[PDB]
């Protein structure tokens, strides 16, 4: 049946200086000659604008590797069969971490202003223009970022049908994709599985638990009751397990509360008040193409991923070769 | 439910082209990962030549796949161009507008200067004509000759240097030349000076078509070769045997339609395969040139036979009849310039009565010059708005064939009536 | 007629040989349309 794949180097991605570059305090209006400060203006300026492309350079580097590591839910499909494939090791410092979407990120880069702001009179021209560039350009513009799960223990959702389930069907895939199916095991358990719904996620060897038979599929967790998947993994209660639903009801939360597993569920009310959502345990409602963080309304993804089954299935396909 | 098609990726080192056939109703999505392994971090798909790619989703029958229609593999179209942000407005004027060839630079200059000299000789030789023909002093006709003898050199000064300007400055230098030769006896503005000139263009022409090492400057040298030849003989017919009242045209227009009707076989009369692109165009370039020659013909003396009073009834149909002819025999050609030119025969002629009437203090026929402009024009544009009346497609066959009987039977149909106007049969 | 296995795009499948020994691995797309009757169109 299935070929096999060996371990080899990852490819070294484009590296990331960062440093923490220190911008220079500006002059202090002496209250001389107006030809004097109009040298000088001229000469803080003339200054700004050579760390204004110095510090526009960074950003163009975070955004190349955030980008050579999480590229748009299309371009995984010619992952797998090529020798990048599961590239990802437990080291690396983008580990267990799902693009959910792309959105302003806040530059890494320190950008500090080493001066002492005491008796304060700056010079106006030469002192707007320092804010100005400390504002505007400490955030990269849209750039692919997402979920952290390494440490996350609990996912919920709140959206209607064909799109609260497109979500995860978008980042499951990224999820497992960027790992040797060795290292993480997901599982699902959906009423409505078989219908163009989570069906295809039968085909994969990351869909495999060890030595297991099922007739046909080599694990084959993808059920309607949730009992059904759950004790099914009794056994594999480090690998690292996603627990996924599609009951809008029944009873989530019902296993933690663990050291890798994250569970999920999609519902349809959301709460009123809740009780200061943690770093962990977040509740994410799905507008239209947005993934808005329950805070309090915090959007957290500004234009958010969908994976259709179509282009979906066809990368279980290509994954059950190997 | 396959179909036979040929896919074509170019992306490594010129190109390798296979085809194949493939099982339609289906989702791209599934057929290209096979593709990919016949002929070769991006996504790719398929897309027909000329067109923008394809989705994954539809299938190559409700896409509209034809089998054997010839398919590229392009990519996914694109993302986001990431637009950059600056804050200060400063350098929001400075980053922002270098997407311009704005540079100086020592070629700015070259066409700088040639573009100021071509200037110098025009004004230079009109200002000794002028001073020739609203007065009267051969200092001119020093000045004409130095000027053209001039440029008469530099064009074949630079024939291996510029390459460009030279052919450039070669099409110019007949300006002066023209001018020079209709200064010899001068008569009043001179029965035979027009002789001499005819000679000249054609002579100053001949020599630098020949001279020339490429295209781009070919048909202009084409045309008013044939011009200037075509106009010699029946103006040196014209200046000894014939007086020649008013048939100077009825040899024009007949000449002239003679030049059009028979434009294909005196085109390939100019006449490894590895130089062959440059055959084919040149060859184009005669046909383009030879029909101009043609219409400025048609005109040249259909713009004498009605221009004065007293004209012919047989006359006025001696000139409409063959415009129509001109005009209903384009569908004929294929190129677009070639059509352009017969097809605006009736508009160049429409404005010469004009002038002719204002300059000939008529204030009648001129407003309806003006009605006759807009009458054609008014069909262009009904001609523009709906591909339909511009499309035989959507015609009858039979309409198609009257059409031919249509044209043959009149642009020769005027011969009889060019009997008349002189009356050639009257003696 | 006479209808086969094929991977898409290639010619069908020779019908006496498994398709262990043409290289069929778990996952492809195979197609039944018919058998050629001459070449393998290469």
């Amino acid at each position: 049946s299935r070929l096999i794949f060996e371990h080899q180097r990852r490819l070294t991605p484009p590296t990331t200086r960062k440093g923490t570059i220190t911008i220079e305090p500006p002059p202090q209006l002496p209250r001389m000659r107006t030809e004097e400060v109009d040298a000088e203006r001229a000469d803080y300026l003339r200054y700004l604008s050579v760390v204004r492309d110095n510090v526009r350079a960074h950003a163009a580097e975070q955004r190349a590797a955030l980008e050579w590591s999480h590229p748009e839910p299309e371009v995984l499909a010619t992952i797998p069969g090529t020798r990048r494939q599961w590239e990802r090791d437990p080291r690396d410092r983008d580990f267990l971490v799902l693009r959910a979407g792309r959105h302003d990120v806040p530059l890494d880069a320190a950008l500090k202003v080493k001066d002492t702001a005491d008796e304060i009179d700056l010079e106006p021209v030469a002192h707007s223009a320092l804010r100005g560039l400390l504002d505007v350009q400490r955030t990269v513009r849209d750039a692919p970022t997402g979920l952290d799960v390494a440490k996350l223990a609990r996912i919920t959702v709140i959206g209607e049908a064909d799109e609260a389930r497109a979500a995860i069907r978008a980042w499951i895939a990224q999820a497992v994709t960027w790992h040797d199916p060795t290292m993480l095991g997901v599982a699902l358990a959906a009423p409505d599985l078989e219908s163009g719904d989570w069906s295809w996620l039968k085909w994969l060897p990351h869909v495999d638990v060890p030595n297991e038979a099922d007739g046909v599929g080599p694990a084959r967790y993808l059920t309607t009751s949730t009992a059904e998947l759950r004790e099914r993994l009794a056994p594999a209660l480090l690998k690292h397990l996603l627990v996924v639903l599609d009951d809008p009801d029944a009873d989530p939360d019902d296993i933690a509360r663990l050291t890798g597993v994250t569970v999920i569920h999609r519902t349809t009310e959301l709460p009123n008040r809740e009780q200061y959502p943690d770093p962990e345990r977040p509740i994410l409602r799905v507008a239209d193409g947005r993934i808005e963080r329950w805070q309090v309304w915090q959007p957290c993804v500004d234009v958010a991923d969908a994976m259709s089954a179509a282009e979906a299935a066809h990368i279980a396909r290509r994954l059950s070769r190997w | 439910p396959i179909v036979r098609v040929a896919v074509l990726a170019a992306g490594d080192d010129g190109g390798r082209l296979t085809e194949m056939a493939l099982p339609s109703e289906l989702p791209l999505r599934e057929i290209l990962p096979a593709v990919q392994r016949i002929v070769q971090p991006v996504r790719l798909s398929l897309a027909p030549i000329g067109g923008a790619p394809f989705s994954l989703d539809a299938t190559l029958d409700t896409v509209g796949v034809v089998d054997g229609d010839l398919l590229a593999l392009q990519a996914v179209p694109s993302g986001p161009p990431a637009p950059r942000i600056v804050e200060d407005i400063a350098d929001a004027a400075v980053i922002f507008s270098e997407a311009r060839r704005r540079q100086w630079g020592p070629t700015h200059i070259a066409r700088g200067a040639a573009l100021a000299l071509i200037g110098l000789i025009l004004v230079g030789t009109g200002l000794s004509v002028a001073h020739r023909v609203i007065t009267g002093d051969l200092l001119g006709q020093f000045i004409v000759s130095g000027i053209a003898l001039a440029t008469v050199i530099a064009a074949l000064a630079v024939r291996n240097r510029s390459a460009v300007l030279a052919t450039s400055l070669a099409v110019t230098a007949l300006v002066p030349v023209a001018a020079a030769f209709a200064l010899g006896v001068p008569g009043d503005f001179g029965a035979p000076n027009v002789l001499l000139a005819a000679a000249g263009v054609a002579a100053w022409s001949l020599i630098s078509m020949a001279g020339s090492p490429d295209d781009r400057g070919i048909a202009v040298f084409t045309a008013t070769a044939v011009t200037g030849v075509g106009v010699l003989l029946v103006a040196g017919a014209a200046s000894l045997w014939v007086i020649s009242s008013d048939v100077i045209g009825c040899a024009l227009v007949l000449l002239g339609l003679i030049v059009t009707v028979q434009a294909a076989q005196l085109s390939a009369m100019w006449a490894v395969l590895a130089d062959l692109p440059r055959r084919v165009r040149v060859s184009q370039a005669h046909q383009t040139g030879v029909i101009a020659a043609g219409v400025l013909l048609g005109v040249a003396g259909s713009v004498a036979l009605v221009s004065s009073a007293n004209a012919s009834p047989w006359a006025w149909y001696i000139v409409v009849a063959a415009a129509a002819g001109a005009a209903l025999r384009a569908r004929v050609w294929d190129s677009a310039a070639c059509k352009a030119w017969l097809l605006g025969h009736s508009y160049l002629l429409a404005v010469a009565l004009l002038v002719a009437f204002v300059i000939g203090d008529r204030y009648q026929a001129a407003l309806w010059a003006l009605a006759a402009l807009a009458v054609l024009v008014l069909v262009w544009i009904v001609a523009a708005l709906n591909p339909k009346i511009a499309s035989p497609d959507t015609y009858s066959l039979p309409m198609r064939r009257m059409v031919g009987f249509l044209a043959t039977g009149l642009d020769a149909s005027l011969i009889p009536v060019m009997a008349l106007l002189v009356g050639l049969f009257s003696l």
